[PDB]
DNA sequence: TCTGACACGTGCCTGGAGACTAGGGAGTAATCCCCTTGGCGGTTAAAACGCGGGGGACAGCGCGTACGTGCGTTTAAGCGGTGCTAGAGCTGTCTACGACCAATTGAGCGGCCTCGGCACCGGGAT
DNA sequence: CCGGTGCCGAGGCCGCTCAATTGGTCGTAGACAGCTCTAGCACCGCTTAAACGCACGTACGCGCTGTCCCCCGCGTTTTAACCGCCAAGGGGATTACTCCCTAGTCTCCAGGCACGTGTCAGA
């Protein structure tokens, strides 16, 4: 159940996160910098097609810091160190 | 205000702690901890604009006056030659509700100021544009938490006051 | 001979406040390259920055959007508030 | 009006990425984790994007301005300009 | 006088106005443009050798070294997310250890 | 007979020199260097369509689909060194699993 | 309108090695992007290239040793190989 | 006591602002190196310092963030695996 | 023409301890000194050939200090203190 | 040869697999594992200047002739119009030593061809400029792992076959 | 078995190509030193090796608790289809601002003294 | 760290080529101004995948222990790293002039852009 659920979600482009919560969120943080400011119907999309390949690009390597400390369930303190390491 | 033409009508008063001084072009260094604050009078009359006054000017759009509470304001931005992030206010369409939307304020609206408070205007309860929620808090309370800690957290604080 | 570094400018700018400190000429050329490094950070923003706008021209608005772009949180806002000022206290003259 | 919409991506879709990503088991302590990582990168890139367009005097940010903010972040996307 | 005395500052506006013209950046540059620049990077020289001076002070000592420009830079927030990808000459490490070891 | 055609190329000479000259990346611009600059993206851009072509033929389809760029892309060694900082829209992720799972 | 893309000319090299093979438009603009990217890279490294040894002229020497900088491994090998061998074809007629 | 004085050592170099890599091998090192690229080519002797300094600047952020997948890992000792995982984990 | 057979191993194993000890490392494993030195060599690998790269784009035949931190500059590893 | 001057006596001869073939520009695509080779004969005579041959040519200084031996050749590099890294021979100052040292030959520089093998010229032992480790061991062995295997092992294959 | 987007002729117009000019930047030769490299003594500060040990690394275990998975159940997400309107991207003037040409000049880059705060010692408490 | 020489290295002092500054003058890219049309926002509704829980076994996280073995650390040897010093040499500068090659300006034209209707993927 788990590997194909992997299986089926490494193999398909759709989009992970969803289109208007991503709408309200990238609204909600710009905001604070610029109120009553538009975005382009492609630049949203854009933002979710760069995050949802910095989080996968997150996950693939917290999963590396996860079976490197001979242990299958991540931790907040493997991402903490995955995004500390680099960024 | 917008521009440099608009701008003639203000200075840059840079307070380094919570007493009144200049010190030069922003204490010559950035200092961290003794967080400065920039409160811009006017020469006509010295009418304060601080982080956390509620100042009065007409809308764009209406023409019927609107108060703004300031959040946090910027000195020397892109766009502005100053930006102003205020708190809007509720209109009747005299009790005005405290809204937590932020929006900017330019200097060709702002007329006067009114320090809103409960029983030359009077408050009744913090609202939403959606139109509930009625929380019966002054500004009184939230003054302190925006004059002393930075708007990042207190964003958070007056949005948990609310709902 | 013809080496323009900012040596006797740095010099100058920290005698002005704290005028009992010397610099190692090492620290002076590794400051000479920090405002290298800078310079050439902000200029080659503000060409990439006129170009994506069909413009032909960098003025006071492009390095300080190209400034705001860089520099990272109240130091860009410091930095404005002094590069504005400046150019106030320059131009109306 | 805009207030914790940061759950509006909720753990099943912090689960699909992870099931993208890889992994097997995830913890239930790592969501509010995420959410504070994608803070601070949405915050940063919008930041960015919102320089670019204020500085061209827009009043909308295109996917031009946000594709140059992302390349000037060293995460150059394709597909848009 | 020349125009960074008519501007209040200390560093040279026009050899930034000749680096902009002979660098290729623009075909056209404004004038508020180098005396800008110059005021950006004359505040964050001086930001930079305070910084250092406090550390050198913290020290007892005058002549302000490298490693007191490391430890100048690496103890403040903004400027260590600024120059993140720098590399110092003679400079070390910083200070630091975890809890996890003693 | 036009420049590309004596070059021998499938790319625009002219273009590139065109925005050489308005891109200010010199003050002068010699002769070779648009012609250099064409023949090196005209063979980027066979290498990485042929390598899309390839996948569109091991994947029986017969459009390159974002999937098969992305997936020509990290499938080559020296192609995912020079776009190792490149986010590919529509394309999702390499397949890949882990020993140790 | 009047928006130059390289959209032809990626068809046409398209259609002369996989010519039953057809391009999605998204595709299309990908590499429209790609090779727009990897323009501005080379352009860029060749323009700090020759502000390095105090030039004014980007030739193919700059551009070649821009490209030999940007692309890693043997690719630049061929890649050089295959520019040399269009440019003397170019620069003999 | 076991284990105490490279404490002492740690405080010792990170006090410090000297060069731990020797001049003469790293020389040797980059020499060797280059040979593969340039015959007969000669280095500047500020430019061998230089490259000492970038090396040292990158190993010990490289060894920084190796003890620290240590310590996450609920270890005080490194391994292979960590620095692997470090270079997966920086490209 | 110096015959430096596998001068790698002149960064000998105090060497790295010495490092790992500025890193804030408390003990290291026996089988990482011969890691170590294959990073230094996979890093040098890039960034030398880039500085000769960069030095004979110029027509010389000395890498100097310019060369080097130029090529740190291009690699997002900015050396300061040279140029 | 050094740049377009002396490039005219040599054409770009490219070998996709072992067989001798052109297939146009490099195979027109850049192909893994079938590793393509390139030996570039003059017209005069067509000696072949393979991976693995060894070149007759005087010195720059010296005038005597010297033996290189190629261990690789990089089509259109920047300095060179085609780089050439041979490894070296020792001159006794008629039997010639080998050496690992890697240089670069000119165009202006090579003669003849001579197939240096054990009993024109005789080879007795791969040795080193200091004078020593004299390894009785021909070039027929070391000539399948230059050719065969990229000199990136090749290198350490003989560097590890002296001493 | 169904259909719904992608690809071959289509006028053009405006950007690319050829030709004819100078000017100015690189490219040949040419000094001459200003940096290397190299090989000599030397001497010593780390480097190498061997052993003790003991403290951390790995492995098995057993108590267990948080987590994948199964099944209702809301419920908000996705598509459509409206209307509308805010502003992006045009054209057009012109105008204000910069590039470029001589003149000038202080200034800020190199020599040259002139001291002056850091080094590392006796040795003392750190 | 007291404190003493001392030292070698920065800090003023002089100073002289030279690029920063000023002044006209032209010319040319941005600033206003309209427009227009276009892509983005709101909202209601209609289905509808899917997030949101409760159980529930169960399987890995995690603490204990127990062994064991490998590296920390010290003590002796050793060997080349640092210094330095002379010497050779070679390439990095900087004229120089010139020449040829490319910017500028016409100049002709063609090619590659926007439709478009015929044609080819998917479920």
């Amino acid at each position: 159940v788990a590997l194909r659920e992997i299986r089926r979600f490494q193999k398909s482009t759709e989009l992970l996160i969803r289109k208007l919560p991503f709408q309200r969120l990238v609204r909600e943080i710009a905001q604070d910098f610029k109120t009553d400011l538009r975005f382009q119907s492609s630049a949203i999309g854009a933002l979710q097609e760069s995050v949802e390949a910095y989080l996968v690009s997150l996950f693939e390597d917290t999963n590396l810091a996860a079976i490197h400390a001979k242990r299958v369930t991540i931790q907040k303190k493997d991402i903490k160190l995955a995004r500390r390491l680099r960024g | 205000a917008k521009t440099l033409k608009d701008l003639q009508g203000w200075e840059i008063i840079t307070t380094d702690e919570q007493g009144n001084i200049i010190d030069g072009g922003q204490k010559r260094l950035r200092r961290r901890g003794a967080k400065t604050e920039h409160y811009l009078k006017r020469s006509s009359d010295g009418i304060k604009l601080g982080r956390g006054d509620s100042v009065v000017m007409h809308n764009e759009a209406a023409g019927t006056y609107s108060v703004y509470m300031i959040q946090e304001l910027r000195l020397n931005t892109l766009n502005n030659v100053v930006e102003l992030w205020a708190l809007t206010y509720l209109r009747w369409f005299n009790e005005l509700y405290l809204t937590a939307e932020l929006a900017e304020l330019q200097l060709f609206n702002f007329i006067r100021v009114a320090n809103v408070m409960d029983g030359d205007f009077t408050v009744r309860y913090i609202c939403e544009p959606t139109g509930e929620k009625f929380v019966d808090i002054n500004i009184e309370d939230v003054k302190a938490y925006i004059k002393k800690v930075e708007p990042r957290e207190a964003q958070e604080y007056l949005k948990d006051l609310t709902l | 001979v013809r080496k323009e570094t900012y040596s006797s400018y740095i010099y100058k700018v920290l005698k002005q406040t704290h005028p009992d400190t010397g610099i190692s000429q090492k620290s002076m050329s590794i400051l000479n390259s920090f405002v290298n490094d800078i310079f050439e950070r902000i200029a080659t923003e503000a060409s990439k920055l006129a170009a994506y706008n069909k413009k032909s021209t960098i003025s006071a608005r492009e390095i300080q959007t190209a400034v705001r772009l860089i520099l990272p949180g109240e130091l860009a806002k410091h930095a404005v508030s002094e590069g504005t000022r400046a150019v106030t206290k320059y131009s109306s003259s | 009006i805009l207030r914790d919409n940061i759950q509006g991506i909720t753990k099943p879709a912090i689960r699909r990425l992870a099931r993208r990503g890889g992994v097997k088991r995830i913890s239930g302590l790592i969501y509010e984790e995420v959410r504070a990582v994608l803070k601070s990168f949405l915050e940063s890139v919008i930041r960015d994007s919102v320089t670019y367009t204020e500085h061209a005097k827009r009043k909308t940010v295109t996917s031009l301005d946000v594709v140059y903010a992302l390349k000037r972040q060293g995460r150059t996307l394709y597909g848009f300009g | 006088q020349s125009r960074s005395a008519k501007a209040g500052l200390t560093f040279p506006v026009g050899r930034v106005h000749r680096l902009l013209r002979r660098g290729n950046y623009a075909q056209r540059i404004g004038s508020g443009a180098p005396v800008y620049l110059t005021a950006v990077l004359e505040y964050l020289a001086a930001e930079i050798l305070e910084l250092a001076g406090n550390a050198a002070r913290d020290n007892k000592k005058t002549r302000i070294i490298p490693r007191h420009l490391q430890l100048a830079i690496r103890n403040d927030d903004e400027l260590n997310k600024l120059l993140g990808n720098v590399t110092i000459a003679q400079g070390g490490v910083l200070p630091n250890i975890h809890q996890n070891l003693l």
